[PDB]
């Protein structure tokens, strides 16, 4: 009976992160909705949040690539995008001179909130073209309620 | 269904009373029907934005130094501090609430069809001779 | 009835990581106390204690420069700091030559530890002057009973 | 009452990955066991796993070094290696040329999943001579029902 | 103890029935003994390639266009989609599913042992006055 | 509150056991008050550095490869594993337990100050015509 | 040879009984095998900084008023005297536990190179004219 | 069974000198008693009288300051006080005049002397404000029965 | 068959104190082992220690001088360093303008203690280089059982 | 029956050192002889030695003064005179300029050694004209068979 | 207990004789219940200032050239050596037995309260523009 | 009483043997009447300087060198260690056995009576108008 979302990107629109329910190893369970590649909560306590996002490139870019994973909160007692989680990363140091090496990095946010009926959370990120679609596990989003 | 500007109270569902204004924060709940909230002010380093009844102020921004940003406005109670580049400098965003402050891109060799605005470089437009290249221009050869 | 805790860094304070609970998104209930930059469990059980900080960086320095985020435990059994999590980032390979690109780097700790009563958790790093405090959700602290 | 399973790396065999109880700040209760390296649940529920793989490395190699951490499921519903969760890593972008400065890279994993009887989890990395077995808290392994 | 190709009911554990088969899905328990089992056929993007009585299918894997990889083989209902290399190409296992497509090392002064095999480089021996170094022939002065 | 050297039980909070002393766990409680507690030798690998009534004993640490540190001691049952540098090493502490050892900068057109000790470099002082730069004497021009 | 935390018996020499923890000393010997030892709590101006089956306390230090020394931590049960220097002092040892407290070096037409430590004074870099004797800066000429 | 005591100057009484037993490596064993900070005797025989004193000075006083310490007899065979050993320093040669460097002086005495029952034995001093109580094993008095 | 040792210092190492037994007028009998430069007694029981150390220095240097002599006891009911006797003397009160007239200090240390087998008692001193080996008896350390 | 002697200095012979024994709280017992000032010992045994002289001293006189206190042995096993004990002290560092100040200045030895029969021991001093006779206790030398 | 005066035997327990006084020593005790003691007269340079049964007489004492004492007193058989002060002459006592010869303090633009005392110097009292230090009237400014 | 040149047997004092030379210490005792004594050579640093039966050699002395003493000769093993003074420098002997080393008193107005012997100062007589003073020729006036 506990409020419970896993859910994992998709894998066929390249450019967006899109999230899913209906695959293995994924729930939408007692009240948690998917609206709008959005989770609402369906009761006010205190939920786990987790996200995992994965960002992978052919060789390092001239300009430098900054990329940002944010989990942000819109609830019914503030009614703007509030910031959970957020974290920035930064890939590539320098330019690639020959043969273009891939580079691959994580990025995992992980908390407890105490969070309202209604209140929506989106995890979005600054790349989508960099996203991880090759296997499963890699990029995916979740509350628990607890 | 209560009207808009009042949130409904979380014991005994079946009063609602107003939202506290930008800069107050909810200290304690409504003490009967048609009573005033308790509302109090945020306390320095906090702010809200918006109407709201929750029970602590959001923390208020910093500017990051090591991307060139400058305090334009300070962190007041229901105003978030406002962070900026400086003269001569446009903002590039990484993210949606992420900029970094570059130098305006000066003209060589080729005239400004657009100014430097406040979330876009200089468009600078090569003649003969010269093309652009990361909103440089260089010579073909 | 949950012992829970979620504590943001303070983002006035710069050089040293002092943590907050009057704020927004940020929760102190059900008897954790938070003493000495430190939280304080008030019954014995399961914690799933987590963390996160972000290091920002204007270039890379000349000397090598890294990044140490540990979860420690003095409890009542043993009267000793012991390191419940631990990890070590290395944000520069090599000394900026031109313009000083900007690096971020976040380290996450988390995991489900045994808790008498009495115990305090401290959450400390080796470079405070390298914290992020531009926005909230970036350095946070949290522990919740389960 | 609730199965609960924090183990460590053990620090005495160098180039394997093997997983201890027996130790500070470490669990093994109601019903969990630990068998062949991995981690068998005693009853059908909504576990957290987590997982952190802290890599070490003197200096860069002159070949390209790929880091993988993976948790993989093993159930009796699918009968085959199915991986819950996955990173990947590039530690170093350039060889180098001079001092050979140390490199640490963290990689956190951390989901909630549905689990059935018997599931077996495990926690595989690909460089296993890369590990960090200097202090506690750094590799470890869990699962937690809730 | 039920036989080989058959799941205890989650509830009512005195009755088993059928696992489905690969390309298909729970979709609903056996509505009492001796019925088949509500197997579904997976949606696009999703696969099931043993027989199982999970209630989704797996998603099938996308080849890693930055490891050179191509799609030998589609993402069907029953198997996994199958990542390769092109022609005079091999494969290195990074891990036990990752691999990163690198040509065939052409022999220079030296002779092929062994040819460019699936997961194996090109093996070649040089000769008098060359030895190998990163499977590549080079002189020793 | 029990004197000093022992611990209240968990079950029946009126009755205080002595703690476990260096190198031993517990492993059973009091059998009653006045007798002793079952403390058993940790195994190999474990350790504990003081008095203790914890369940099991600590992993004792390791000596890192990558920062030259030397097993000065052995993990022995009740004292941790004792890391340090070789001779004309000093050890550089980026954190309270992380440390890195570095050769002694010998003094060049300059002289010592204050030997290497074990947590501090060489102090060198140059002369005239030279300048101290990163604890090494470099000239002017 | 007994398992650590325990010592042999004086009289009977074949049963061993754990040792008095921090801040106790031994009263009497084990009644038997298997009970607890006779433990007692140290008096005032008394401790025992280690485990010991000793039959009295050591006597805690004092801290030295000619020494400069102030008394940073009191003699409690377990823990010695500490003694240390104020602000902005050095402590200087003449052996392994006597030392004297004295001003730290400022400056004088000097930088300084390294802080005043906890047991170490000023290092300070003297410029062109000036050079270092007994860690003060004075005109060569 | 032989009579021995050795007793240590009492570090929490300043401006006077008193002897304890009580305390780590302190006897007073075999009939041997310590009333009004003097030792009595249990049995006729040979004795060797010992003590040690520490005088600690910060700087040179402008007055000559001498220091003298006695061991003197009050015995049932006189009944007046006896010197057994004396001993007289000069610490300070000229006043100070600039830093006030610290001076220590020990004096000892030593000797073998026949003793009835009921005799006492007092180890006086000329300047208690000048004890040194910094240590223990600095001033001490004894005597052991031979 | 009483444990008896005395030792005398080395003429022969300049620069520190190292104590012999096989010359004349030194003793190692019934038990007493000369072990790491410190004396082991076999047995328990009431021991006279005694020491004599003599400082020689040609003139008086600039800077202030402290000798500590110290009898210092691990026995195996502490297992830490205690202080038996110490004495602390300050040779030097002013600075030499002129001839340096040579200054010899003398310290002599002496006390009845209980001790327990296996306990190591050690002599130390905190300026070895103004050690006087010029003739015998001048520093000497000894134990005798009684 | 223990050979016992315990002699004190002559205070009627001014500009020499002689020994009596027919005063009080002196003893030669069992066997101990006083011959030529000097003490022959009855039997083969540990016997311990000791002494204590005083010097007094009205100012400081303009040569350097030292103070040498030697117990020697002359035994029937070398027959030549051997420094079993020896102090060195030196009362003053400078001339008085003024009112001549006292100094006093005390020096004991003691020791352990293993003596023969008709071995003589013999305490000496290098100024006689120093010594303080003004009361007993002061100046005295004495050996104890053990 | 026997009566005032008599000590007891240090042999046969039961029989007490009475003590030698002054001026002479114990040379043999009592040769029987009754008898009288044999007491002898102190040698030279010997005596007893009490009744006593010691087996030799206390060396009597000898007045310090280097303090300014004189012997008032020969060192007669009952009683010590007497050491005091010349004319105009105070002691000053270091310690119970150990004093100093010290001229009286003449008063300088000033008057005397009290008098040289055996044991006290010179009391002092200076006048308007004069004040007291070390027993001696120095100006004010 | 045997003769000169033996010593008594410490067990069975019946039997005689004769003492070990200079350099030699006594290791055994004597196996048997008429037979040759145990006599070692000393070791370093050691020495005998006559006939004896020691246990063990008598330990040679060092050159004080705060007394300006040199060694005239090297610790064999018969013979002591010589020191003395260097060339125009006399002994004076504060102790029998303790001497410190002091130039010659060179004559400055007035003649040498005596040369500087080995322990004895230069004796010097002035003149007419010059008198003798710490064995230096001072004017009267």
């Amino acid at each position: 009976d506990k409020p419970v979302a896993h859910v994992v990107a998709n894998p066929q629109a390249e450019g967006q992160l899109q999230w899913l329910n209906r695959r293995a190893n994924a729930l939408l369970a007692n009240g948690v909705e998917l609206r709008d590649n959005q989770l609402v909560v369906p009761s006010e306590g205190l939920y786990l949040i987790y996200s995992q996002v994965l960002f992978k490139g052919q060789g390092c870019p001239s300009t430098h690539v900054l990329l940002t994973h944010t989990i942000s909160r819109i609830a019914v007692s503030y009614q703007t995008k509030v910031n959970l989680l957020s974290a920035i990363k930064s890939p590539c140091q320098r330019e690639t001179p020959a043969e273009a090496k891939p580079w691959y990095e994580p990025i995992y946010l992980g908390g407890v909130f105490q969070l309202e009926k209604g209140d929506r959370l989106s995890a979005e990120i600054n790349r989508p073209d960099y996203l991880d679609f090759a296997e499963s596990g890699q990029v995916y989003f979740g509350i628990i309620a607890l | 269904v209560c009207p808009q500007g009042k949130y409904i109270h979380p014991q005994n569902n079946s009063i609602c009373c107003t939202k506290c204004h930008k800069g107050t924060y909810l200290y304690n709940d409504c003490p009967g029907p048609g009573q005033d909230t308790d509302c109090r002010e945020c306390e320095s380093g906090s702010f809200t934005a918006s109407e709201n009844h929750l029970r602590h102020c959001l923390s208020c921004s910093k500017c990051r130094k090591e991307m060139g940003q400058v305090e334009i406005s300070s962190c007041t109670v229901d105003r978030d501090t406002v962070c900026g580049c400086r003269k001569n400098q446009y903002r590039h965003y990484w993210s949606e609430n992420l900029f970094q402050c570059f130098n305006c891109s000066l003209c060589l060799n080729g005239t400004v069809h657009l100014s430097c605005q406040e979330k876009q470089n200089t468009v600078c437009t090569c003649h003969a001779g010269f093309f652009l290249r990361e909103n440089e221009c260089v010579s073909c050869s």
